[PDB]
């Protein structure tokens, strides 16, 4: 539900998810990426 | 060709090379070029039968995923998803609708192509 969620979750983690093409964690890393946060903090 | 008696793509690629150099108007390299083209036209035929159903392109590509069995392979295969890689792009969401694949089952077959796709 929150941001502070989904920085602690690894990209391996999220590729396990349903529905959780390579397409939306490249969209979900460059977004994070433009807050300055990265998964797994 | 139709007047010498050919009907076939099989008879052209398979029949002995005496037979088509009877043919008026074919030489040595005319047979081997058309021989060869017959040859090319029939495995670009079956592949694509293949890929489109379950007989052996996606009955060995897209049924690499530990799970899938032959009707499952020609269903994904319907909905363009004919390769490991294609399986390995796609979305639970994107397979839903596919009869006899549960959600649990998508995301354990999509994971499973990512396995050997991405991280082989």
């Amino acid at each position: 539900h929150y941001i502070g969620d989904l920085v602690q979750r690894t990209e391996v983690e999220l590729l396990k998810t349903p529905n959780l093409g390579k397409k939306s964690l490249t969209e979900i890393k460059d977004v994070l990426a433009s807050r300055g946060l990265s998964l797994g903090m | 060709l139709v007047e010498e008696g050919f009907s076939t793509l099989e008879e052209l690629a398979y029949v002995p090379m005496k037979e088509l150099l009877e043919i008026e108007g074919l030489d040595e390299p005319t047979v081997e070029a058309l021989r060869e083209r017959a040859k090319n036209a029939l495995a670009t035929i079956a592949q694509a039968q293949e890929e489109s159903l379950g007989d052996n392109k996606p009955a060995d590509d897209l049924l690499n995923l530990e799970g899938v069995d032959r009707d499952l392979a020609f269903k994904l295969a319907a909905r363009g998803v004919c390769t490991l890689e294609d399986l390995a792009e796609q979305g639970i969401d994107d397979l839903a609708d596919i009869e006899g694949l549960t959600d649990e089952k998508a995301g354990a077959l999509i994971m499973a192509a990512r396995n050997i796709c991405w991280f082989g």
